């Protein structure tokens, strides 16, 4: 069978994602709790160029704001006591493909900032030093929060908004 | 402040992703021209900059007016 | 001699706990100071297939709460001043067997979380890092307090109230 | 909102678990298929998961009716 | 010449005193101000087993109740800011000897248990970490207050009172 | 609630103590037994350990009766 | 020329004052609002031994009751946010000389205890820790309120009466 | 409740002090003994130690009676 | 054109504002309301050596008894949950000008007080703590009410009378 | 209660100001002196201080009298 | 259909609302109860310039007298035991439209106040500190008492009268 | 008491207000500058703004007089 | 076309500009976000003789204050974990050039003063040892903050100030 | 505290850049050389050395007064 979209708002947003298919900008996913933003993220995916290419979705919640900026990226050895290698990223995981970050208002303003340098350089470097690796990763932030609200809270990084901000899709209770 | 370059910027913009994209858009209509010329552009030429790769991508015809636009301005 | 049930409706848990006998899933009990919790954990663990194997009882009351989660899982060496070994755990002491927490509303957050965590995975990391043990230990959580309630207050997480809540047994006063 | 699943769901874990614990437990009864279909299921499927582990362990016979899912929904 | 005892209810408890000798068992002694209680304590000691040994008598009054649980037992170094050496105790000088705890009433909660901990255990650990000390001390808490009382208010442990409350001496005014 | 227990356990620790301060103390008399199975003991077990200890270091003769248990109970 | 005194009770009261001479016990004066008090400390003082030595006067009403146990004895450093250097003291700055406490009934229990420890001792501490200064002053009570009195009300300390009640002398209108 | 107290304490601290302000005072008189006696003493033998501290220094003579004290008690 | 008097009386306090001129010391004027009190402020001022210099009017009646000991003088940083900075004032405002506090009679003992010590020493600090501010600023008092009646009431400081009460212009309804 | 003070002090004033203002002011005049003299001086030593600061600023020639006095005192 | 307007008096009071129309003058209106004041007041707006802007009637006495100074304007968080977010305001809600407080008189001299400022600045602070919010409502009062009179009672402030006496309009019986 | 100011001032505000709500008013007529004058004003020139932006807006014509002023004064 | 200049206060600091052409003094340019600061130093330059000359422009604020005294000046090699080289520097990429330090306010202490040095004796020697290099850049500090301030709060160095204080030009807001 | 030496050193200073810059500048004017005493040199000779090269360089004519100065000092 297949999945479910019926209501013209809904209707219509799916559009948006069709036609977008054919691009690589980032996309900024916005509802309440449950929505479906990750499902448009996933749909968005799904239809973009690079489908077959993976999906790394992370929760930004589901890490302890002080270890983020470790596993997002990647990490250059010995610069926290214990490192059996310098850390891989998500970023590099899901490069060739997209990058899914859930829940960005949770974002620490040290990597809101690392990540506007991302998705402009789309370089980047683990830790203290210079960027040695080339990753192609689509941006795709969802949060529940209201993104213009925090600005003005300065808990979110404006220029990094739109830079996200590029494409906007708006979920509907 | 630069109302003189809402319309020329744009403009400049509609063609840049319309040849990104490949999409058969020309330019925008008059009841278009006007709406960028009022929205306040906060982000300024950035802001335009996404609401017209935005526009561009959603743009179905040969044209773009208060359509496309209305979803974000 | 022996021991003691003979009122219906202990006539019956005692059965539940004899049918419960073939299993593992965690158990919640409840019922006032008093009432035979503990007492039930016990006759489940002396029931279950593990008898022969440990019964790790600890009061979660027994502790200060910013050293419970030092205690009960373990600890990675320098990470508070002061280790003279990474810290090993009831739970690493209760492998292979029964793992009683008692008074379950007075778990932190923090604990209540990391606690959920190795219900599912069974695999834990003494603080920052990863899991590098295997433990297999049945969870047994007895409080008399009324959980659904600490819900709604927010003081005790859902979702770790249903994975405990996959057996449950409330012993009347 | 979707007791078009309850019944096929329940089926599904009445089997995972009567093969995981070595029970002889066929299927749940008419009465026992109408209040797994009224319980409101706050968990939802976690909580139908549990609750019919719960009365695979506590089967007795067969089958499951009011009886032992009462002690739960 | 000699000291002072000649009414029946005290020609009495100097008896109480003498037969108790021989022992160790913590002794509560309750009386109004003045009426002898930490004259008996002293008594009690120049007749227990250990008379020649140290006598510390501490009245709990005599220090503010942040400091209490500082200076009874012992502090392990840098755990509050400024400490020359891990700090010592009352408990510690009265290893072998007598610990008079004046004026019980008064104390913590957290020491009333921090004190139950050490009459039953008899080690402790100065703060946070682990017991590495060895003390003998026999307890001795005198008050003014009607401890009975002071539990149906919370005020005061129970299990300390029963504990304290091996031996116990009513002075009469 | 153990009336059965008190008479058991006190005689139990009396022998305990007896031993343990050198007391020539072979147990309790009826009068002094009554007692001791009237006494509420909301301490229980403890209290009854407490009390004891002290009677038996308060013992003069071999029995203890009314007299020193009075002193507590 | 000179100063005044030709009635009968202060042409006493000088000679009072020139015996003392030789003393360094504190001294209690009490007389109405402008009867010859702080006249009379001064002269006390121009009597006494340490004439030479400084004179710290202070009015114990012109400083808000939570900054005199901050301003008369010392401070230890970061124990109030804010300390630009463990704050001396008036009594340090009295150190070899007198202090003369204007308005005795208008010190804080806190504080009348403090002194106390400092009239018999000699010796303190600027806020928690332990006393590390020695200081040698005079203690020069002087209150328009009846000291008595207050002791009933239970706002002046009894002890510290008799402590500085060593030499008292009455001003009378 | 000591008056046989009053008088040899007194005594001592005469001797204290008459000894630490270097002053010829030997003693009280008759008359001064009774007072010092019949005062309550609330202070007790703190009182009397500064009551003759003061004494000792108000002394003019070698000894000490009804005068100085009355000041005080 | 010009402003207007010509009334005897106000053909004199014009006359007794202009010697005034060359003057600092605080002035108090005083006449029921509208009688030109506040227009004889500002035309002292007009008057005195500092015309140019800024005219710090405020009326004590416009501001909370409460926030006023807050907004004259100035605050430091975190003393009063919410603090975006250690807050300046009026009186650092009025710094080498002239403050005209109109309505005194409605100034709390409290400041009252704290005005008194910023006239004859010249130097505030913000909250607790001490001076590290320079102001020159010349006090201009303005009230309806009777000063004299309010010190028998307790309501104004007597001393505080006499130090703006160095010049007293009053104006007849 | 020093009226042997309040024409020496008054003196003393009109110099310090006389001289702070540059006002060509030598003294009080008899009739002045009196008032000075009859004036209770509720605020004693300092309200003439003041009394006078202000007479000296409202002085018009090289003395004060009545004059200026009376408006105060 | 329609309304109902056709006797002269309010053949007239329609008019002069039309009239009013391009304007923003606060209005008062006046008329026993029942007379169709509150139905004016509806009239007004639908006539103003801002009739499709929203309408936010709230009765002055519909909330006790000590909560209205809570919910006119807004609240600033923890200031009043228990607040769950610094609190909006009908002013607020009306902003951009009409604010229709119905029965006037029934202000508290406090709110009385609070209002006219904000008449007047059109800016607004919830509780103690500073404006930080943008209002633009215009006031449309409607009282069954006579203002006036209330003015000689000193119930209500004479200067709020005028400032929303501009436009008054007189509902007869 | 400023009867020279009425006329004056009603004349700066009718200015103002026939300018903010654009109204073809010009001024008052003998008629009503009278009433403006006999007027109390106990608001003074507060309540003539008010009285007049009021005037301006119900102003029908080009001019003011006793009409739509004695709705008020 | 154009650039933009007109009115009076920048007709004028455009000549200002013109004049200082022929020199070399460091410049101290400020004015509020966004006034034309950087505007200036870029025309400076290109008026200045070296005009044709690079223009080394880095924001002071755009590099953690760690690796600034790393990356403004240069780095001798292994001095920290990790060096392909010892390290050129913006000083040396601008040598023979301008170096135009935005915010400089935002300068630590220890470059603060490492500049000083630089601007002096115009050698720098990268970490520890001596200089080995020679570079001739024009000095061009731009900031927004009141430098003057900051000196008293001891943030920053007085001595440089003066030192870039040669000229100095102020763009109002 | 040494105004003997603002005008002297002043001068030194103008001589140094107007040669260093190649200007025509001779010298300060009266008007100017007060202000240069009167201000007060918090960074003293230092100071006075930028303030002058400045100066030198912003020089138009052969002299320095009020108007290169004030835009300092
Ligand atoms: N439009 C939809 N059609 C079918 N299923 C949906 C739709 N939207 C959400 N869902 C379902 O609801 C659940 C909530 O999904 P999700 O989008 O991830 O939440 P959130 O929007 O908060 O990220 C999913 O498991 C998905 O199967
Ligand atoms: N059903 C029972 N039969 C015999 N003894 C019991 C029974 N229930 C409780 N007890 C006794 O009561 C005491 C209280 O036990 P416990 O269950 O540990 O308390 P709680 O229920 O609060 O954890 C135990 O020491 C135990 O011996
Ligand atoms: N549609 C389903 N069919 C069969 N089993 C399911 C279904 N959905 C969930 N479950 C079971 O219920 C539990 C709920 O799982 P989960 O997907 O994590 O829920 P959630 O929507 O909260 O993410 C799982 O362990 C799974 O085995
Ligand atoms: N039975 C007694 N015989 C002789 N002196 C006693 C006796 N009881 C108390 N005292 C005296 O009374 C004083 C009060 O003593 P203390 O027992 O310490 O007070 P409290 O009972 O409140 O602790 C002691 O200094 C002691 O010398
Ligand atoms: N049933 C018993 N028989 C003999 N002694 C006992 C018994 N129960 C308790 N005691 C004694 O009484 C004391 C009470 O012990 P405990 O078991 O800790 O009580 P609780 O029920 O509060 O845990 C113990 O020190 C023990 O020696
Ligand atoms: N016996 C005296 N002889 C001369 N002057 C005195 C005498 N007593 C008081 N004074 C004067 O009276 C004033 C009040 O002095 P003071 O003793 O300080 O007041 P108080 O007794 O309330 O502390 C002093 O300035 C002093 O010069
Ligand atoms: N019995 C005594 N004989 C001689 N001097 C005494 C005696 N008792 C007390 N003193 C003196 O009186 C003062 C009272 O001392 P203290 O023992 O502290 O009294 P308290 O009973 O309140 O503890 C002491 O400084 C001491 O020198
Ligand atoms: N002598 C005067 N000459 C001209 N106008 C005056 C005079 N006195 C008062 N006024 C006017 O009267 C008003 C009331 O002024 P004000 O002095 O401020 O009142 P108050 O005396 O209560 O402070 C002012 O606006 C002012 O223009
Ligand atoms: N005896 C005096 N001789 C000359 N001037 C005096 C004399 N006494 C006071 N003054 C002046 O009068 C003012 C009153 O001062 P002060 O000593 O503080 O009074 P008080 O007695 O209330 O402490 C002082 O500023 C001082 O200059
Ligand atoms: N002129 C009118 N024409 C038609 N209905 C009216 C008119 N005046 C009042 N009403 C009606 O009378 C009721 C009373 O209205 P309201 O004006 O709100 O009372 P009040 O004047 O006391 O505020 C309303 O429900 C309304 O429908
Ligand atoms: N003299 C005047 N000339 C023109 N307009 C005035 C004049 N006086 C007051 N107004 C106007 O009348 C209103 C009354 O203002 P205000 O000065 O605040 O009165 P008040 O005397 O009570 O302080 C002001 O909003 C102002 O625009
Ligand atoms: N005077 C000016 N004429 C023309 N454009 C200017 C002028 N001043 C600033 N700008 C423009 O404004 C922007 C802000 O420039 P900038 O000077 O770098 O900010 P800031 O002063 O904070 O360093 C530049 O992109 C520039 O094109």
């Amino acid at each position: 069978e297949e999945y479910v979209f019926e209501s013209p708002k809904m209707k219509e947003i799916l559009e948006k994602i069709k036609k977008i298919s054919c691009a690589e900008c980032p996309v900024l996913i916005t509802g309440e709790s449950g929505v479906g933003k990750e499902v448009v993220a996933r749909l968005i995916h799904k239809l973009s160029d690079r489908s077959k290419e993976p999906f790394v979705a992370l929760n930004v919640a589901s890490i302890p704001r002080d270890i983020f900026e470790a596993e997002l990226f990647g990490y250059e050895k010995g610069a926290f006591t214990g490192a059996v290698s310098s850390k891989e990223g998500f970023f590099e995981l899901a490069d060739g493909g997209t990058l899914f970050l859930d829940e960005i208002g949770e974002l620490s303003l040290e990597a809101q900032a690392k990540l506007l340098r991302v998705i402009e350089s789309g370089k980047f470097y683990r830790l203290g030093g210079r960027k040695e690796i080339e990753v192609n990763v689509r941006i795709l932030a969802a949060t529940n929060r209201n993104i213009k609200e925090l600005v003005k809270e300065g808990k979110f990084r404006e220029d990094l908004y739109y830079r996200l901000g590029v494409i906007e899709i708006e979920i509907p209770p | 402040e630069r109302k003189e370059d809402i319309i020329p910027l744009a403009n400049h913009f509609l063609k840049k992703f319309s040849r990104k994209y490949a999409k058969e858009v020309e330019g925008f209509t008059k009841s278009a021209q006007e709406l960028l010329l009022s929205y306040p552009w906060y982000g300024n030429v950035r802001e335009l900059k996404n609401v017209i790769e935005r526009a561009v991508l959603f743009s179905e015809g040969k044209f773009i007016d208060r359509g496309e636009l209305s979803c974000l301005v």
